[PDB]
């Protein structure tokens, strides 16, 4: 479509404001049309991160049906959103609030959700917010715990859901701690938790006896510190190839009940600087 | 910029495209040990997806389907589909009126007739494409190549495939779209699935994306040659980005 | 009319020469046009040895020559240089 | 004075195998959870610093240049085996 | 038991570097400017080896 | 052209390894990172055979998470190493025993010496092992089979499951065949994963069934499990040959992720 988006802002940028577009001028913004030009309301998902029902279901969606960009040039008021053309190095500057981990892949963060925090300056009552780029397995993460502490509610009492959201929903990790949105029941949840069950209940099946049986009766043989609470968590069959087509149909099911709580991959960084502040990324 | 590879094709599987170029190429090692290595039309691989009905379907069939039930369908149509067999690599270029044919197929790019007068479009044919289609769209849909059984006897029972184009990019949400009409495939999918108890069936789905194109020049029609007429639809300025085989269930 | 007087102030970066510097005592620089041709990092040295001339009844074996090769060690200094096309336009320009 | 202490004698004890990564590894541990005794209770970082600091002294003393074996000055006396 | 406790303390540590007068000899390269096709951020990679 | 990297080696340089790398001018690099310097320590999955410990999962998440390169040219010591860049069209070489055919998706796996053993230039305990380049579809299957020797192979007591490993135990693809390393901690705690999501599949979900603490902590130790599992099968394939050099030397490729 397009590759170098041109966008003004129609409403009211400032000495500061000037000033602080430079360190956003590192950072990344999700755009609607991929136009050359598109207008600030557009620019950027901020539009609907104040949906009044607010739920990470949707934030999710829509950021997986948009399409990044890499902001650029404080020139008057106009912003050169250079849409980052796939596997090139581009210069990224942090707001999402870790080191980044030098050396993974570098993905999207739908609204934080601790906290509603204004990204750039707040004029005409609009933000810039951008998502947050934390990594790959922080992600997983943060959508793992999303599908969980609403799989509880489904045979769990929601007052024991809830004492134990207390728990779960604040992600301990080296500067990486947050909240999980009070987490939302919902259709969106639905749709895909009964695939999670029908995957469970297909590797139910899929399941070999040998493949039942390998740590049941690995721990009759010796201990590992998995293998303990995987204890607590004639015979057999001569047919590999059916095997194989079994570890086949099992690896596609694992790989969907992951991609459920598993999104998009991004940017996969080059250099990130010694201050830990703008990063290389190329594979979008 | 765009990255072309000229490819042994037989000059029994270098019609149609020969005709009126445009096509989607597969390779694959098959089973027969002196021909294993077979480059394959996306009209030949019509005539292994289900969608494609019997009547179009042999159709094809009757234009090259003679290497076909040679030894080639023998090893898709009879020998069982899988995705891992055939792997998509994009629009053909160099039409190639030689003695073999020598086909020079993109790989990413607008696939174009060289000197820059003619863009050669992607004949996708009819039934393989439009059943999953989304919304109304504007000027960069994306095609993704979706092979997609049901399981109905032989731990497998049929195989099929289609070509879906959607404007929606990205993995999951596309594969929960597709699991909105694919609900009747994963019922007897589930079925089979807890039918093997030990032996194995193979899973239903497997997603790939084949790139984007004009898509408001998009517009449907026909080509016709030996064999009769075939009801396709035309692709115009087809950029070509193979994806990768992602798998759903 | 003006109201508010402004006084403000930017710096020129003090110009370094690494040549001119302490630095270069330790170093011998040399520059080529080009590094095409030359480009195995071979460097020999010729080194002599001076003849210790006492009565010792055994002079140097030789007028001793050895030939010690060396290994070069190169690195590329790449930086980034913006400049704004959309103002070098007007060093295209010049009118008046 | 051979020993201070038997478990310090061999394998088997709280340092030589649990402060080592071989049977810490069989026990689970961490990326960043750094043990300052596991550089000197695994033989590797014993074994490996050996072998780089014997060949760089060997090719210091063959020439009588060589470097990456100046690597031990960033972990210097822990690759020096003596507890700083 | 008596104890011994292990203590990885960092240092941020000055260095003396010291050298002869022709230690290392440099040859550098000409100054190779290094430029790609038109984005707005016409960027040259200058370059020397 | 392209971001290059420098690799300057400790070892006084031996003339025939010079001349196998002036062999080697096409070769693909297994490195860490895209850090300028690069020592011999750190090139070469020299730096993932080192663990015997270690096993095939855990190369094929180095050779993931490590930077896939291009050798270029060697100058005295130092080693040109082009990184690649997503989109344009390289030379690479075939250091794999896998033949290479015409379009084919190429992609990276760690090479195993169980009965295929093929050294290199290895001078002073560092190997320049380069990784095997092999097609996507066998470097998949390649996997597959490792996993389910790792499943299989606990009941080498019964000889049912013990002829069923043995004849596994083999990958055969087009005129190039391979045997396959036996695992009787990597793929240990791989199929420790593996088998609480099997048995945990017929015991979590079945009063979900019905209505579509204790279920967080299994679910937990289920997704856990399923994480770092599925982790270790998206093969991400490395190059895609436009034509290969006869005799299956070389091939000039497009480069992928």
């Amino acid at each position: 479509m397009e590759t170098t988006v041109l966008v003004t802002f129609e409403q009211r940028l400032t000495t500061g404001d000037v000033g602080k577009l430079s360190r956003l001028i590192g950072a990344v913004i999700p755009i609607p049309y991929r136009h050359h030009l598109l207008g600030s309301s557009q620019v950027g998902l901020d539009a609907v991160v104040k949906d009044k029902t607010r739920d990470y279901s949707r934030m999710r969606a829509r950021m997986r049906e948009m399409t990044l960009t890499i902001m650029r040039r404080v020139e008057g008021n106009q912003m050169i959103l250079g849409v980052p053309t796939h596997g090139q190095c581009y210069t990224i500057r942090n707001t999402g609030p870790v080191s980044w981990e030098k050396g993974d892949v570098l993905t999207t963060l739908p609204p934080v959700f601790s906290g509603e925090v204004t990204g750039l300056v707040s004029v005409s009552d609009w933000d810039l917010v951008l998502p947050w780029i934390v990594p790959m397995a922080l992600a997983t993460e943060i959508n793992q715990r999303m599908m969980m502490l609403a799989l509880l509610s489904l045979d769990r009492s929601h007052e024991e859901v809830r004492a134990a959201t207390a728990q779960l929903r604040v992600v301990r990790y080296r500067d990486a701690t947050l909240t999980l949105p009070e987490i939302t029941i919902d259709d969106t949840v639905l749709i895909d938790m009964r695939n999670v069950c029908i995957s469970l209940s297909m590797i139910a099946n899929l399941s070999s006896e040998v493949t039942l049986a390998y740590v049941r009766k690995l721990a009759l043989e010796d201990s590992n510190m998995l293998l303990m609470k995987c204890q607590e968590i004639t015979n057999y069959n001569i047919t590999p190839t059916e095997e194989l087509n079994k570890l086949t149909a099992l690896f596609v099911m694992i790989r969907q009940i992951t991609d459920v709580i598993s999104e998009q991959p991004a940017f996969l960084v080059c250099d990130v600087s010694p201050d830990d502040k703008s990063a290389l990324c190329i594979y979008k | 910029q765009a990255i072309t590879a000229r490819f042994f094709v037989r000059e029994s599987l270098g019609e149609v495209e020969q005709k009126n170029l445009g096509v989607l190429m597969f390779r694959l090692d098959t089973g027969i040990e002196m021909p294993s290595t077979v480059l394959v039309s996306l009209f030949f691989l019509s005539m292994v997806a289900e969608n494609v009905s019997a009547a179009t379907k042999n159709t094809l069939a009757a234009i090259y389907g003679r290497e076909g039930e040679a030894i080639r369908t023998w090893l898709r149509d009879g020998a069982w589909r899988l995705h891992r067999v055939v792997h998509p690599l994009g629009c053909t270029n160099s039409i190639t009126p030689g003695a073999t044919c020598l086909i020079t197929c993109s790989m990413r790019g607008h696939s174009y007739n060289m000197l820059k007068t003619e863009i050669y479009p992607l004949l996708v044919p009819k039934e393989i494409y439009l059943d999953l289609d989304g919304e109304s769209t504007d000027e960069i849909r994306f095609v993704y190549f979706v092979i997609t059984y049901d399981y109905n006897s032989d731990r497998q029972g049929r195989p099929s495939a289609f070509v879906v184009v959607s404007r929606i990019t990205h993995r999951h949400t596309l594969i929960n779209v597709l699991r909105y009409r694919f609900r009747v495939s994963r019922f007897h999918f589930l079925n089979n699935s807890i039918s093997g108890y030990g032996p194995s069936t193979g899973c239903l789905g497997t997603l790939q994306r084949l790139g984007w194109f004009c898509s408001r020049d998009s517009r449907s029609g026909i080509v016709a040659s030996r064999a009769g007429q075939l009801s396709v639809v035309k692709l115009e300025k087809f950029y070509v980005d193979v994806g990768p085989l992602v798998e759903f269930a | 009319s003006f109201e508010a007087i402004f006084g403000t102030y930017c710096n020129k970066i003090e110009w370094v020469t690494f040549l001119g510097t302490a630095l270069a005592t330790a170093a011998h620089a040399i520059m080529f046009h080009d590094l095409n041709k030359m480009t195995t990092g071979k460097m020999l040295f010729y080194i002599q040895v001076p003849r210790v001339a006492t009565g010792a009844g055994i002079p140097t074996s030789r007028q001793t020559t050895v030939m010690v090769s060396k290994y070069s060690e190169k690195s590329p200094i790449t930086i980034p240089f913006e400049i704004s096309a959309a103002c070098l336009t007007h060093l295209k320009e010049t009118f008046e | 004075v051979s020993t201070n202490n038997p478990w310090g004698s061999q394998r088997g004890s709280l340092g030589d195998v649990i402060y080592n990564t071989r049977n810490r590894e069989k026990l689970g541990h961490n990326p960043s959870f750094y043990s300052p005794c596991a550089q000197f209770f695994t033989t590797d970082d014993i074994i490996n610093a050996n072998k780089t600091l014997f060949k760089t002294v060997e090719e210091y003393l063959n020439r009588s240049i060589c470097v990456e074996g100046t690597n031990s000055i960033v972990e210097k006396p822990c690759r020096f085996l003596q507890e700083a | 038991f008596a104890l011994t406790v292990v203590r990885t303390d960092t240092f941020e540590t000055d260095t003396l570097l010291y050298s002869t007068k022709a230690s290392t000899a440099v040859i550098i390269n000409t100054p190779i400017v290094t430029k790609e096709d038109r984005d707005i951020n016409t960027v040259f990679h200058v370059s020397q080896n």
